[PDB]
């Protein structure tokens, strides 16, 4: 039995960010994947390695993660648009553009 | 333009943003070392990897004002 305390679940969500942002998404992917296999219900790092992986080039893993966020947040706007880009490396645009259009409607409330 | 496509990717990267340093890392470390899973088993090893890293990791992040 493994355990993260409250810091260190965000110390490593941070150098998990850390990589996405400077450019490291696979490092990011591999990060993020060890905090939510220890803590799959932390948001923050689900939303993290949701763009992490759309930057990695892995459409696949990424539409189910947006699905995921669009089920147990369905408020937040941002999940359509990643599971609009995701279906678009997919290479499905009516979907990707159905997806687009709920992040706009959503935008405005 | 009808479509604010130029913001998608801003706003991607907003949208992932979350809202000392040697010890914290050490410490990780020590912990995902136990973890049999390949997630834990992947990530020790990059840490390890990253471990001459730690004081660019470290000015970094104090740069992004984050740690
Ligand atoms: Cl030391």
């Amino acid at each position: 039995n493994i355990t993260l305390t409250k810091r260190q679940q965000e110390f490593l969500l941070l150098n998990g960010w850390l990589q996405l942002q400077c450019g490291h998404a696979e490092r990011a992917c591999i990060l993020l994947d060890a905090l939510l296999t220890l803590n799959p219900e932390h948001l923050a790092g689900r939303r993290c390695r949701l763009v992490a992986l759309l930057n990695n080039n892995q459409g696949e893993r990424a539409e189910k993660e947006a699905q995921w966020l669009i089920s147990h947040d369905p408020l937040q706007a941002g999940n359509w648009l990643c599971l609009s880009r995701a279906q678009q490396l997919n290479g499905d645009l009516d979907k990707a553009r159905h997806a687009y259009q709920h992040y706009l409607e959503l935008k405005d409330h | 333009r009808l479509y604010p496509e130029r913001l998608a990717d801003r706003a991607l990267l907003d949208f992932a943003t979350p809202h000392d340093f040697h010890q914290a890392m050490q410490g990780l470390r020590s912990v995902l070392a136990e973890g049999q899973s390949p997630e834990l088993r992947a990530a020790a090893i990059l840490l390890e990897q990253m471990h001459a890293d730690e004081q660019l990791m470290q000015m970094t992040l104090h740069l992004l004002h984050k740690v």
